């Protein structure tokens, strides 16, 4: 029942607080997203300390482990929420914010918003079912890591094949089908690194001249930008990848 | 990253 769980636990809908009735410039477009994502953030940690086998973490890890992970986590979240209500067709950030090709447009990152849209489409191409989604949630949450090891590494490492099972277990069927979706899920998962590279090099962009490029970014958010945006220039972050 | 640590701490 451990999926019963993840069910459980998967966090309620999270409401952007946009004015529709301001224009749409990049400024504005990007300053709410950042005030979603700040909101989306506060969802994502309440959501992992409820993860069974997070808490048995160190602390040190779990701050760093969601620190590294969580524009992968939203990016993914986008992918479903986008891929229920439309098909893959528009950027469902938020119930009161959805992006069609005019927001795409004027939010100067049309580029990243197709990766984003990319995701989505493949969750229609492979049908991807509710309890898939929700174990490739946690492994995202468990694959990048810093190249010099987590504090609780067994602990991470019985955690992290615990969950590639539940996957498993989600995917009736024969055999050789099984492992050929576990194959094309995987991809899936590993893909996600290229994606938030670029995400990440456009956020650091507009938060490294925030005040400059009039872009807001909810305090949380800057904080935890501040110590992430130095370890990964630094190359501290590796992924853990499914294939060659 | 501040809020966040006392966000996971509690
Ligand atoms: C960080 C970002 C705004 C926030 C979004 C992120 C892309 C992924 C994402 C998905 C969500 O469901 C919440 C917003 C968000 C976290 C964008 C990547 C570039 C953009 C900016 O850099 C704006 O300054």
């Amino acid at each position: 029942f451990l999926i019963s769980i993840l069910e459980a636990i998967e966090p309620e809908v999270v409401y952007a607080g946009y004015d529709n009735s301001q224009p749409d410039t990049t400024n504005y477009l990007l300053s709410s997203l950042n005030r979603l994502a700040g909101k989306q953030m506060v969802s994502v940690v309440k959501w992992a300390k409820a993860l069974p086998g997070f808490r048995n973490l160190h602390l040190d890890d779990q701050m760093t482990l969601i620190q590294y992970s969580w524009m992968s986590l939203m990016a993914f979240s986008l992918g479903w929420r986008s891929y229920k209500h439309t098909n893959g067709q528009m950027l469902y950030f938020a119930p009161d914010l959805i992006f069609n090709e005019e927001r795409m447009q004027q939010s100067a990152m049309y580029d990243l918003c197709q990766g984003m849209r990319q995701i989505s489409q493949e969750f229609v191409r492979l049908q991807v079912t509710y309890e898939e989604f929700l174990c490739m949630k946690v492994l995202l949450l468990l694959s990048t890591v810093p190249k010099d090891g987590l504090k609780s590494q067994a602990s991470f490492d019985e955690m992290r094949m615990n969950y590639i099972k539940e996957l498993r277990r989600a995917i009736e069927n024969n055999s050789s089908q099984n492992w050929q979706r576990f194959y094309q899920l995987t991809k899936l998962l590993d893909s996600m690194h290229d994606l938030v590279g670029g995400l990440l090099q456009f956020c650091f962009y507009t938060f490294v001249q925030s005040q400059a490029l009039s872009v807001e970014f909810p305090e949380m958010l800057v904080e935890i930008i501040s110590d992430q945006l130095p370890k990964v220039m630094a190359g501290m972050a590796k992924p853990l990848l499914f294939h060659k | 990253p501040a809020i966040l640590y006392a966000l996971l701490s509690s």
